[PDB]
């Protein structure tokens, strides 16, 4: 309706109005602001774990997998590389411009690789392992595998290059793809049709262009949104779908209509789930409920903090890996919040419980649409890399002032 | 001596009190709907709606406060595939919003020229097309079905300064303007490569197309004149295959191009030769920035004055236009007339003022 | 002002940020906080920025006319 | 360049002034503004007022 269209235009206006007033709170809350607008809309965001720090260029080499959403221009995948300051900052130094703790002009975000994709970019989930290969997602039935080494830079003015690797596994459009740290290879991806499928990977025959579903898990009744494993034991990982139910799956079960784990955990849409390496415990999970919460693998029945914070669908969470009581989480409702365990079931100020549950430590607001991807860097403490549906991708550094003393 | 007779039936006041540039009636509205006219001015543009027995009444009424707008033109049209009037306002920032008051809410906005829009007219044959001269010394053609912009007359040898206003002819096959270079070049929409254009917009598709419409840059007119005007001049209109331009010289000189004999579709671009016919004379009527709109029968011609009379003219009986005609006084009648507005019925006329004030007048008939 | 692509600042009404689908757009990059000094408080504080951009993080015209530039053209 | 001039095509000759008329730039980069070719520029509104030009390529 008119009135509903204008409701949306005040809801735009606002929304615009809150990012400014957030945009001022960079330094006072970051460590680093870094926000780069891909000319190709990005749908997801990862860090590689290459790293280079040479004498007398004080940066470290950090290569982000950066995405492709547009409807149709030539579609490819992009592949930059970023630096960061590292330990001598230096943010004046009365010498910067670059700067003097690393590179501020030239090729802050210059591209190395661009590979042209077939359609849309949905998940650059690459593996750790071999950080040469590089799989995607797209809306026809087939999952598309890159490398940036073979393929040659500089793209021409055409498309529909061959990847050479082409997962055809599922049916309708796909959201979801993760790899196995544990072990290489062993991608698994959630779709739209009712289920989550998994590849071998691994040991691909060269020129595979054609490769087969090695697995598929269909038992959630309603849409998926994510599918992670777990870090510490390679053997299980978590299907979660629209269906009230953050199911977690063993592998080799012999059962891929039965999930191991057939915990509701909540009473409405469910589209995240992510684990903790450090704490393996640790599992959060996103929903439509608005209410995220922490579960226990020796107990999952027994609710624990849930962590009252949210205010629409969560499809993405994530716990931060070098820190041990640390968790996060994004979604429709385009914050990053990062929740802490410490303060959960304890006193509190009223001025802490004004502000919010004292578990919830972290909240990030620097998004205008849907949060599209976000991920802790491997190397940095806290430098976080999350993308939106406007285009931007932002990289930053949680402040760690908070766990001083 | 006229046999017409006019007399003033009701009037109101508009809520902003700034004045009022541009008025015209809803002449595509057939038998039996009551007659319906809008009015501009500042930045709340206002309809209004006059019943018969002397009533007036207001409709509806819009603003566009959020910036230091302003609006001077009211060109009236309609929407072939919806039937719903439009009416096309532009000014200040020169952006071209075509308001629809059946469903209270803008339509389209364009943007592009370097200034402020003076004037705007539709096209006969084709109801979307406008023809829209901007301030940054050049005229425009907009095609308001892809809301692409159809052609760029002016050049090398085009609009050598702003074109206050331009016409069209009776038929739209020539099309005039007036500018402030003194200068009432003339750019046909008769050459094959106007056809051309014309077509390709009709089955244009932005989306389509990665590269941009190409617009046909006409910089070249078929026919430019300067002795008619010794001043720059500010209206135009198309007396059968004569030209009825006005300026501040407080007369509308109808003119022929070229000589006696020459048939005005064949004249060569060379002419350089330009013979006075006729010349409708009135006083106090030296301001700028003021249009004139004659009767869609062409019987009646007239042109709102500063002061605040109006004037009425004969065109049709034998011989061009001659003696005195007759003239329309209100009794409160006491701002700048802008602009005069007939019916497609020669039964009802609305003069504005400089106060946003229409003054509705109704024929015996 | 709009943080989004610019391109949408001059759409057509009825279209305008609508957000109807992807937008093509051109690169950039931002960095405005490099580092913070983690200082303490200060009374002179309460009694310059020097962002660093890279890129394209406009939205062009064309040479003509005022027309805008896409940025696929 | 002591003068401050081009390449004269008929008297600068294995300079590169006249070699390969119909080509990309020449060797010789004292000829580029007689061959006409440049770089590609662009129109926006400027930062500091009105337009403004910015180069597509460094
Ligand atoms: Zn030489």
């Amino acid at each position: 309706d008119k009135e509903a269209a204008f409701d949306d235009a005040v809801e735009e206006r606002v929304i615009n109005e809150e990012y400014k007033i957030w945009k001022k709170n960079t330094p006072f809350l970051y460590d680093l602001v870094m926000t780069h607008a891909l000319e190709w809309p990005s749908l997801t965001a990862q860090w590689l774990p290459d790293v280079t720090r040479p004498e007398g260029k004080d940066f470290s080499i950090h290569r982000l997998v950066l995405g492709t959403h547009t409807s149709d221009e030539q579609n490819h995948l992009v592949i930059a590389s970023v630096q960061l300051p590292n330990d001598d900052a230096q943010f004046d130094a009365s010498h910067y411009d670059e700067f003097g703790g690393f590179g501020s002009v030239s090729g802050k975000i210059e591209i190395e690789i661009k590979i042209n994709h077939e359609g849309e970019v949905n998940r650059a989930r690459y593996m750790p392992q071999n950080p040469c290969i590089i799989a995607t997602k797209t809306p026809s039935s087939d999952v598309l595998v890159f490398d940036y080494t073979k393929h040659p830079s500089k793209p021409d003015p055409s498309g529909e290059c061959n990847p050479d690797l082409r997962l055809r596994g599922h049916q309708k459009e796909g959201y979801g793809l993760s790899w196995n740290p544990n072990l290489s290879g062993h991608l698994l991806s959630a779709s739209d049709d009712h289920t989550i499928c998994l590849w071998d990977i691994s040991a691909v025959p060269k020129e595979g262009k054609v490769v087969d579903a090695k697995t598929i898990f269909t038992g959630h009744t309603a849409v998926v949104e994510d599918v992670s494993w777990h870090l510490l034991h390679e053997s299980l990982f978590g299907s979660v779908a629209d269906d009230q139910k953050l199911m977690i799956w063993d592998t080799r079960s012999n059962n891929t209509s039965k999930p191991s784990h057939s915990v509701d955990a909540h009473t409405a849409e469910v589209n995240c789930l992510s684990f903790n390496p450090y704490s393996e415990f640790i599992l959060a999970t996103g929903s439509a409920d608005k209410t995220v919460a922490l579960w226990d693998l020796r107990n999952l029945k027994l609710k624990l903090h849930s962590f009252e914070s949210h205010k629409d669908e969560i499809f993405q969470v994530q716990w931060s890996p070098h820190n041990e009581t640390i968790l996060a989480s994004s979604g429709t409702d385009r914050r990053l919040n990062v929740w802490d365990l410490s303060k959960i079931g304890e006193e509190q100020s009223p001025e802490d419980a004004e502000d919010g549950p004292p578990e919830l430590l972290f909240i990030h607001g620097g998004h205008t649409a849907k949060i599209s991807d976000f991920s802790w860097n491997p190397n940095e403490p806290w430098v976080i890399c999350s993308v939106s549906e406007d285009n931007i991708m932002q990289v930053w550094q949680m402040a760690e002032n908070i766990y001083n003393d | 001596k006229c046999k017409y007779s006019f007399k003033c039936v009701n009037s109101l006041k508009e809520d902003h009190n700034q004045p009022l540039f541009g008025v015209q009636f809803n002449w595509h509205s057939k038998e039996g709907d009551p007659l319906v006219f809008a009015t501009v001015g500042s930045n709340r543009v206002t309809l209004y709606e006059c019943h018969s027995q002397g009533e007036i009444r207001l409709l509806q009424s819009y603003v566009d406060a959020d910036a230091d707008e302003n609006f001077y033109t009211c060109a009236w049209t309609y929407d072939s595939n919806t039937s719903h009037p439009l009416l096309a306002v532009a000014g200040s920032r020169g952006i071209i919003r075509i308001i629809n008051p059946i469903t209270m809410q803008c339509i389209k906005h364009y943007v592009g020229h370097g200034n402020a829009i003076n004037e705007l007219k539709f096209h006969p044959r084709d109801p979307n097309l406008l023809l829209s001269v901007s301030k940054d010394h050049a005229l425009r053609l907009w095609n308001i079905q892809t809301d692409t912009l159809v052609a760029i007359f002016g050049g090398v040898e085009g609009h050598r300064d702003e074109v206050l206003s331009a016409d069209y002819d009776l038929l739209g096959e020539k099309i005039m303007s007036c500018g402030m270079d003194h200068s009432l070049k003339l750019w046909r929409i008769n050459s094959k490569r106007m056809m051309n254009a014309i077509k390709e917009s009709y089955d244009y598709n932005p989306n389509k197309t990665n590269r941009p419409f190409i617009s046909q840059k006409i910089h070249f007119p078929d026919f430019s004149t300067r002795d008619i005007h010794r001043n720059y001049v500010d209206c135009v209109r198309w007396l059968g295959d004569l030209i009825l331009s006005k300026s501040c010289e407080n007369a509308i000189v109808c003119w022929k191009p070229g000589k006696m004999e020459d048939d005005i579709d064949k004249i060569k671009p060379s002419e350089s030769n330009v013979t006075i016919l006729g010349r409708f004379d009135y006083s106090q009527c030296d301001i700028w920035y003021m249009r004139f709109s004659m009767d869609f029968w062409q019987k009646m011609l007239a042109l709102g004055n500063q002061v605040g009379k109006l004037y009425v003219w004969d065109l049709e009986v034998e011989d061009p236009h001659k003696a005195k005609c007759t003239t329309l006084t209100h009794h409160k009648c006491g701002a700048a007339i802008r602009q005069t507005s007939f019916s497609r019925d020669s039964s009802i006329l609305i003069a504005v003022c400089d106060d946003a004030s229409i003054w509705r007048w109704d024929r015996l008939r | 002002s709009y943080a989004g692509n610019p391109q949408d600042i001059h759409r057509q009404p009825g279209f305008a940020f609508s957000r109807n689908g992807p937008v093509k757009r051109t690169p950039i990059t931002h960095i405005l906080v490099c580092r913070p000094k983690r200082t303490k408080a200060s009374m002179s504080e309460f009694l310059q920025q020097r962002t660093y951009s890279s890129g394209h993080n406009r939205l062009y015209f064309h040479s003509d006319t005022c027309l805008p530039l896409r940025p696929q053209e | 360049y002591l003068a401050v001039r081009e390449c004269d095509p008929d008297l600068c000759l294995t300079c590169g002034a006249a070699d390969h008329w119909d080509s990309k730039n020449v060797s010789c980069k004292n000829c580029s503004i007689q061959r006409g070719s440049k770089k590609h520029l662009l129109l926006a509104p400027s930062d500091v007022a009105g337009w403004g030009i910015f180069i597509k390529d460094p």
